[PDB]
């Protein structure tokens, strides 16, 4: 068949909804395995300065036992069946999910709805949890990518609860309480606001019926006053520079505000984003790759890394790119970088964007791989789009882009636009905000 | 001993009219890139 015939033949993914609001949904193939979860709104941005942090809490206690499996009994029981249980927070989402044997779907979703609404949260299990994440907050500060990309919110969502830290101060998790807990779960742990999703060797009607019989009793009222609703989060032009020339390679994130989650304006931006790439110093390419960014700096060994990103939240995001290099060439890195989304806002050609989409076109393809990727696609767009977005429309929104297309939605957010910067290591050499922002345009 | 008297005051009119333009101008460039410099915060963070 060709790419086209083969995108018609996607099983379309079945969505249905209880009572209490809980959406259910599912894409079913004749995998032996799947993977079943629930995605819930809830992250960060919806935490507060006193109870940031409240969210990355409960992932900690989340599998430490519920009070129908206490302590490691429901530890014990996904392990002996031989399921996978993970989980993790972000800014706007969190999601537990199960890898398991498709014939084990019914515990898994028993699992499921026991962890999202009986957790212990067991006084003891929360004195320990704190001194694991205290220590996670000490191993994240080596980390010198997730350091400049946390610095990243912070400046450019400056004055926001987008500007917050997935994990929270050091301080809060110091003094979160149980009742900050449990009242943060109240809050936010409501049928409306979750999502039950799973994709691989199941029917719809059976994943609905489970979801009937163990998610009916969630909540899906809450009240008026206590409906946690989000507000939009102003970006700021600005700079972030935490300098430490102790450390040996510089790394530095640099991005305009984005459009948001549901604007069509993404996918042309992703094209775009194909154009530029990623590299590091491993790939085979070198001095042909098709990107200029990415020839001209492995001929000149300008850096060791670098990748380009859209990173979108409900309204807003962040648009840019983040490189690793030494101390010498962080100004001709930052140079050749802008001009290439200056050469994209004015000059972008028929022939790269034609390139971009066909990159666009397997990133999106090959990333749908596997069970678990699939049901995280179901889970994610339910709460984002609010409807799974099938392949076929991926392809049409692909095919309206050209160069045209390209020069215009780029010009709309990188041309003559502030940015928000956020340095980290041996930076003396990052160039002047001035003299970036004049690099805009 | 002047000829070019009554002309030098007409031209001074209007370089007077001129500065009176560009100065204000220029040194609101100036105010607006040194903004960046002026409004910036420091923080000093060694390891304890
Ligand atoms: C070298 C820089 C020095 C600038 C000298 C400015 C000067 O000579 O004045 C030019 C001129 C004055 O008017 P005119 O049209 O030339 O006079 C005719 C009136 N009927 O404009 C200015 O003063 C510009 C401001 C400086
Ligand atoms: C830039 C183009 C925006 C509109 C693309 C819509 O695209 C259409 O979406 C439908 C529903 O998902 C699909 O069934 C259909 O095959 C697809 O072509």
């Amino acid at each position: 068949a060709t790419y086209a015939q083969a995108l018609q033949s996607v099983p379309e993914t079945q969505v249905s909804q209880l009572d209490n609001g809980l959406r259910v949904a599912s894409e079913q193939s004749s995998q032996p395995t799947c993977t079943v979860g629930v995605w819930i709104d809830a992250g960060s941005r919806y935490e507060s300065e006193k109870n940031n942090g409240a969210g990355y809490f409960v992932e900690h206690l989340a599998f430490k036992g519920t009070k129908n499996r206490p302590g490691n009994a429901l530890e014990k029981e996904v392990e002996s069946m031989g399921a996978h249980l993970n989980a993790y927070s972000t800014r706007e989402h969190t999601a537990y999910y199960i890898k398991a044997l498709s014939k084990d779907l019914p515990k898994a979703v028993e699992l499921l709805a026991d962890i999202v609404q009986n957790c212990s949260l067991e006084d003891s299990q929360i004195e320990k949890e704190r001194d694991v994440i205290l220590q996670e907050l000490q191993e994240n500060d080596t980390s010198m990518r997730d350091v400049v990309f946390n610095y990243l919110h912070a400046t450019a969502f400056q004055g926001t609860p987008l500007a917050q830290s997935v994990e929270g101060p050091s301080e809060n998790v110091r003094k979160l309480s149980r009742a900050d807990l449990t009242e943060y779960l109240s809050r936010h742990y409501k049928a409306p606001r979750m999502v039950l999703a799973a994709a691989g060797g199941l029917e719809h009607r059976q994943l609905l019926d489970l979801a009937q019989k163990h998610f009916s009793g969630l909540s899906g009222t809450y009240d008026e006053d206590a409906v946690p609703t989000l507000s939009p989060c102003r970006f700021t032009g600005s700079q972030i520079c935490h300098r430490e020339d102790g450390l040996p390679l510089a790394h530095v994130a640099i991005a305009v505000e984005g459009p948001g989650w549901a604007h069509p304006d993404n996918v042309a931006l992703q094209v775009a984003n194909a154009i530029i790439g990623h590299y590091d110093c491993t790939y085979g390419g070198g001095a042909h790759l098709s990107s200029p960014l990415a020839s001209i700096a492995a001929t000149n060994k300008l850096c060791q890394s670098f990748q380009t990103f859209n990173i979108c939240y409900a309204d807003t995001g962040l648009l840019g790119a983040h490189f690793v290099c030494d101390h010498m060439s962080i100004d001709d890195m930052m140079f050749v970088l802008q001009g290439q989304w200056m050469r994209l806002c004015t000059s972008a050609t028929e022939s790269e964007v034609l390139r971009g989409k066909n990159l666009l076109r397997n990133a999106l393809v090959s990333h749908l791989d596997g069970t678990t990727p699939v049901c995280e696609d179901i889970g994610r767009s339910l709460l984002t789009y609010g409807r799974r977005i099938p392949l076929a429309e991926w392809e049409s929104r692909i095919a309206e882009v050209d160069a045209r297309v390209v020069r215009e939605v780029c010009s709309k957010y990188f041309y003559d636009q502030c940015p928000a910067v956020a340095g980290f290591g041996p930076i003396e050499q990052l160039p002047d905000y001035n003299r970036i922002r004049s690099g805009m345009f | 001993a002047e000829p070019e008297h009554d002309h030098r005051k007409r031209m001074g009119l209007k370089m007077l009219l001129m500065m009176g333009l560009l100065l204000p101008l220029v040194y609101a460039m100036k105010r607006h890139k040194w903004s960046v410099l002026k409004s910036r915060k420091l923080a000093y963070r060694p390891p304890k």
